[PDB]
């Protein structure tokens, strides 16, 4: 889903 | 140390080689890296290298040159400037490829009531300008390649209008470091200077730097050493001076791959 | 953990001081240069910092398109007695200048490569003819491959090698290319040969260009316009724009500062003085 | 292709004694050689051959 | 599979991070697009490369 | 129903897995990319295709 | 075939490999649009015999 | 083996090179003592010794000689016939001090309808003598050290008797080993015989042996390979047969001490 | 084997026949793949097979060539070659489908002082050029 | 939703 950083 | 020890005193050993110095300005390692061997992630020929170690691992000194009012400054190239020297040599034109690394002293003394700064400096892949307006690139591997004896500098480009029989040489210009730069920005390369009321020598330890893991030693330079002077020799009042410049190298963590029958270069 | 775009150093408040701690006094024979703030010579106040070195990056420096070459390519009537034009280009980033000094900040540089192809054209006599939309092929042909020798001949089939069909009018091209060298890094520097001149062997056998590792490194791109001859000639050109994106660099060197004379180091006579007259004493 | 910067080196045969052969026997005889390549090799960027065209 | 990161955001509205978002469409990274999330490093190996490391406070020679 | 996957990542940026995103728009097979996604398979069949199977230190003839 | 490699035949040191034979599977081979012919068709005026 | 092995087909390998022989009789390593480097307990010399490796530990082969009817025997000097190997030789000009062991394999292939048979001994301090009846111990270095080409036994002591020019050579003959004993017993040194219906060659792994840890290789010489025909060569009916001999060497755990400038000697 | 067995020396029986060699060079499976019968889940026509089994897979002879210093080559193809072979040939012809594997054996002997080397290649599909 | 790989 989403990889946030 | 309050037990006496300092930067200016300095005692370096390779094989059953010693240099000392009394007065010395630190010494300077490249880039921050010592010379390392060939690690097994970064290799890329398969077999065995050969390893001289101590017995071309030491200092070989090189045939002195003379300062004087009148020097522009001089170059060298390794591994070509040790291409001679003792087992360094005989491995190095054995093997089709081979890597080393280098610790270069340079060796000026004069006297209190002497002046002039050296600039020592190391470039990687010291590309110099060749002497022709009508051709580029055409720089014979003889004349780029003077071996021990290095080149010299010169204050003025003079182009070589012989065009049936061209010279086929480098014209290193000084204030332009011989390729097209200005000199007074050559300090972004590992360098020490030599200033005559501060230090006797100049030590420069470096790496293998290439865009490869190994290569031809015979074929390519890795390191150019260029000594330029940045303040003119100077002695009291004496309208001549001279002063001796002697060059020492030691190759370090060395090692050859290819080995076949020895190459004989056509040197001349 | 230094981010680019992070602030740099705040300055702290310094006072006055009677010491015998010397850091304006040095010694550059050492070959360092002295990590000097302003505090350490003058008083300072507190200054909380914002400034960042974000756009002085390695990216961010080269993260620009530019133009490395410009090919001519035509379509003439059937009749004409000269061939239909076909462009060739070796790959560089030598040909033009103001990218090739960027790259010579450095000894040797990785990246990945994207290059955008704007193409324009016009009509080349005072004709009222016309000619219907172009279609431009650019045909990547690496070392080893045929090279074309006419606009029209079997090698442009390009079964294996990379081609861009460029409709005129449409938004420019675009591809990327990885890093395709056959060393660990681009070396924008080689002092040496190609060949090892041997005593036994002919002067001439031993001889190569100085500087010069590949004959050929990279191929060239071959461009032509597929459509038929028209009786209306038209003339094209082919703007290419080259980027390093995802870029590492090593050995920083001096900037060139005499003009360029050549793919070489090389310098002719006559542009040997960049600098301008000012006296010493002269603000 | 041929070139200087990335060439590769020389294979070459020799006789290190000779070869003996009794009576009745043929002094003459043929060798053949056979070419393959190790687990270790890769080929990389895909092109076009020139083993092969079309005049026409 | 998308990726989300944050904008360093200069001048601002009269209207907490921002963000954007990233998606790869490509198998090859060299299509990829440039991350800008770069790193810094200290200039030392090249102001600094002398084997005895330097106190400023000290006498550089000694 | 999108596909995520890694990226053999080459020359990096200054700048951990990168990954790419796939989505299948049509219902025949036909009309899908080529995954690259392949396998290796060992040559045997063709460089060693004899019954009795060789162990190379030894002698080929016995 | 002999399946031999280098440390068989001579004295070799440790490498550790990073290339790939991804280029030259038989998709990525394949992968790439070749010409296989050019037709010819064309408008011509009304009043033309052809 | 029931898997194949057999003690008549060997693989040698050694650096860049590997020898195959599918007709061996064994080999021989003489007086059970593989060779080793030189021990901490044992060590004499104190400076760091340079051990070339696989740049010197591999198989050099001489020229190749020719079996006659007429073929007294032959002989060579070790270190002498391999002065000029290579790295191995140039390591040995360099160095003060040096050790080494050897392989040797002597190459001598036929067919099953020729005779003969050639003892390939290994003798530790092969001293051989000399062609004068007037002085003694008076052979000369250039003469004692033929080098690669090595020298040849004779059936016939014949006196050098220019007393005013004097040859200063070996006369070394056949049934005497060249030395004042027996051949017959020359099977107390280790040893191979290539007994043509049997084997096509002969393989001695031979220690360092001497009454030192380490010598002077340019003055001594430890090992003496003597191959001598124990029965004569035939064909079929050819009044006149010849076959090949051909020997290959490889230095082995060689290391060498006292590194100065290159020894270049008279060898004319 | 330490009691005796051996890669030169092999026996295969197939139906009444025998082949027995003192002088082989090991023997090749073709692609790794030794022959079989038809699967029922590759199956095409739906009619239940003829299997001849000993009848016809058995070894057949063909007629000896003569091998000398002006000989280029010989080819043939299969199944054409075994076409008029007792009861494979005959069940060949009766239907209009067949599949078959092969056991091919050349024989060729000389003695220690004869030279020669014979490539003997099994080609799939081998499409000939014709003389026009 | 997201097959993963
Ligand atoms: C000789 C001095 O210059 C260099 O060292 C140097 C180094 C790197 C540079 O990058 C060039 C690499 C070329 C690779 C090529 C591979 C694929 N290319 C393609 C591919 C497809 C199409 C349609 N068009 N071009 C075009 C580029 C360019 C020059
Ligand atoms: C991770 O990416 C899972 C979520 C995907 C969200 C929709 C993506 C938008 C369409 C991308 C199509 C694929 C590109 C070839
Ligand atoms: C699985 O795919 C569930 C998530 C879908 C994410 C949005 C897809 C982007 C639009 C695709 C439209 C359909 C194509 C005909």
């Amino acid at each position: 889903g989403s990889s946030s950083t | 140390e309050a037990c006496g020890y300092s930067d200016r005193v300095l005692q370096l050993t390779l094989g059953n080689s010693t240099i000392t110095t009394q007065e010395a300005a630190n010494s300077v390692v490249a880039y921050g890296r010592w010379p390392e061997y060939l690690r097994d992630s970064e290799a890329n020929p398969v077999d065995q290298p050969t390893e001289p170690d101590v017995a071309a691992c030491r200092f070989y000194t090189l045939d002195t040159v003379s300062w004087t009012k009148e020097s522009r400054g001089w170059w060298w190239k390794l591994p070509d400037a040790l291409r001679d020297m003792g087992l360094f040599g005989q491995n190095m034109y054995y093997h089709y490829l081979g890597r080393s690394g280098y610790t270069v002293h340079v060796q000026c003394n004069a006297s209190k009531f002497h002046q002039g700064a050296l600039g020592v400096f190391a470039v990687p892949e010291m590309c110099l300008a060749g002497d022709s307006n009508t051709t580029t690139m055409h720089t014979s591997y003889q004349n780029a390649n003077p071996g021990e004896k290095g080149g010299t500098f010169t204050g003025t480009f003079t182009p070589d209008n012989n065009q049936t029989s061209p010279a086929r040489r480098f014209c290193p210009v000084d204030y332009l470091l011989g390729n097209g730069t200005l000199l007074g920005n050559a300090f972004v390369f590992p360098h020490q200077i030599i200033n005559l009321r501060t230090n006797n020598c100049a030590t420069l330890v470096l790496p293998y730097v290439n865009s490869l893991s190994i290569d031809s030693m015979v074929k390519h330079n890795n390191w150019g050493i260029a000594i330029l002077p940045l303040a003119p020799l100077n002695f009291a009042s004496e309208s001549s001076p001279e002063i001796p410049i002697t060059l020492t190298i030691a190759p370090m963590c060395c090692e050859f791959n290819g080995l076949r029958n020895i190459t004989l270069p056509r040197l001349q | 953990a230094a981010t680019s775009r992070d602030a740099l150093p705040n300055t702290e408040a310094s006072g006055p001081t009677h010491s015998k701690e010397i850091p304006a006094l040095t010694a550059v024979e050492t070959g360092a240069t002295n990590p000097l703030v302003p505090s350490d010579t003058v008083q300072t106040r507190h200054v909380v910092q914002h400034r960042s070195r974000s756009e002085s990056s390695i990216e961010s420096f080269f993260a620009r398109g530019a133009c490395v070459t410009i090919m001519t390519v035509d379509n003439p009537a059937s009749t004409t007695n000269k061939d239909k034009l076909f462009a060739v280009w070796k790959i560089t980033y030598k040909d033009t200048v103001q990218l090739r000094r960027k790259l010579e900040f450095f000894t040797y540089s990785r990246f990945d490569m994207e290059l955008t192809f704007v193409v324009t054209a016009n009509f080349t006599e005072t004709n009222n003819g016309h000619a219907l939309n172009q279609v431009y092929q650019i045909m990547y042909v690496p070392p080893g491959a045929p090279v074309p020798e006419k606009w029209d001949d079997y090698t442009w089939q390009t079964s294996s090698n990379p081609s861009i069909f460029y409709t005129y009018g449409t938004a420019p091209a675009r591809i990327s290319v990885p890093y395709v060298g056959i060393s660990n890094a681009y070396s924008h520097f080689y002092d040496g040969f190609s060949k090892v001149p041997l005593k036994d062997q002919s002067a001439a056998l031993g001889d190569s260009l100085y500087g010069a590792a590949s004959l050929n490194d990279f191929g060239i791109l071959a461009v032509r316009v597929v459509n038929d001859h028209n009786p209306t000639k038209v003339t094209s050109k082919i703007r290419v724009y080259l980027k390093p994106k995802h870029i590492r660099v090593w050995c920083p060197r001096p900037p060139r500062a005499v003009a360029y004379y050549g793919p070489g180091v090389d310098y002719k006579d006559g542009t040997l003085t960049p600098l301008s007259t000012k006296d010493l004493t002269t603000y | 292709i041929d070139d200087s910067f990335t060439e590769g080196g020389y294979i070459s045969v020799f006789y290190q004694t000779r070869i003996v052969v009794p009576l009745s026997t043929p002094r003459e005889m043929d060798i053949l050689g056979f070419v393959s390549a190790c687990n270790d090799f890769s080929v990389r960027l895909l092109r076009d051959t020139t083993h092969i065209e079309q005049k026409a | 599979g998308a990726q989300v990161s944050s904008q360093k955001v200069g001048a601002h509205e009269n209207s907490s991070t921002i963000n954007y978002t990233t998606i790869n469409y490509y198998r090859d990274s060299a299509s990829n697009a440039a991350s800008k999330q770069d790193f810094s490093q200290d200039p030392s190996k090249f102001t600094e490369p002398i084997k005895d490391v330097l106190i400023k406070t000290a006498p550089m020679l000694n």
